[PDB]
């Protein structure tokens, strides 16, 4: 569980600063008010959406980063597709011993 | 395809000229130190600043990254040859 954690935080630090450009051999550095620009652009709208409107913009992105936190908390149904792996196994060894 | 060795340059994400800010319509406005370049996304083909390839969208205090340098438009290669043209000529009749 280390190194698994080491890996996902290799991907967040190349997707922060070098963008997409990592996935395609070498990785570039680009800023990340200007990345945003270009994801932007792959929808539909301009540019000028968003450099028009960086304050509102940044707030709603931490903002919704923070509820994440509570609504993960909220409830133990949330990570019921993970629990069921773990839960189907380890009552099918029980089932096993139980044969004898 | 696969991009080979790169070159690592200066940038800004808008140009003000004239009070407005401008926007590139593909890439994103780089230099070197001198003076300032539009280039593609995945080749360094440095192409000079001009209207054709700038649109505009507001007035140029509402973004943070803003430099300072002129834009071009396709009319003054043409209309210093026309409009300088033009007002030379009608010079020598107000000598007599
Ligand atoms: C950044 O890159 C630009 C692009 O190459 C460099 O501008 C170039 O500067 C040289 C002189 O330093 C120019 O050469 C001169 O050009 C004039 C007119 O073309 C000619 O009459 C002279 O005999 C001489 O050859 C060159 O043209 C110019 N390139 C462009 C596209 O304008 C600039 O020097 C670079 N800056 C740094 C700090 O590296
Ligand atoms: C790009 O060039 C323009 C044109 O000069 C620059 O606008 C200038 O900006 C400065 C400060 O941002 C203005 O100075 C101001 O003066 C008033 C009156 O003294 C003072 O109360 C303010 O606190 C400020 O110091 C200047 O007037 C203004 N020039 C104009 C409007 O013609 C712009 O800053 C340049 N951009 C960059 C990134 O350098
Ligand atoms: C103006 O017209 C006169 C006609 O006598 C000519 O001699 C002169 O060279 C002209 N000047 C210019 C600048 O065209």
């Amino acid at each position: 569980d280390e190194m698994i954690a080491q890996y996902t935080s290799a991907l967040l630090a190349g997707t922060i600063t070098s963008g997409w450009t990592f996935g395609a051999g070498p990785a570039l550095q680009i800023p990340f008010p200007m990345q945003m620009a270009y994801r932007f652009n792959g929808i539909g709208v301009t540019q000028n959406v968003l450099y028009e409107n960086q304050k509102l913009i940044a707030n709603q992105f931490n903002s919704a980063i923070g509820k994440i936190q509570d609504s993960l908390s909220s409830t133990p149904s949330a990570l019921g597709k993970l629990q069921d792996v773990v839960n189907h196994n380890a009552q099918a060894l029980n089932t096993l011993v139980k044969q004898l | 395809y696969v991009p080979a060795q790169e070159k690592n340059f200066t940038t800004a994400p808008a140009i003000c000229h004239d009070g407005k800010a401008h926007f590139p319509r593909e890439g994103v406005f780089v230099s070197n130190g001198t003076h300032w370049f539009v280039t593609q996304r995945n080749f360094y083909e440095p192409q000079i600043i001009t209207t054709d390839n700038t649109f505009v969208s507001g007035n140029c205090d509402v973004v943070i990254g803003i430099v300072n340098n002129t834009v071009y438009d396709p009319l003054q290669p043409e209309l210093d040859s026309f409009k300088e043209e033009l007002d030379k000529y009608f010079k020598n009749h107000t000598s007599p």
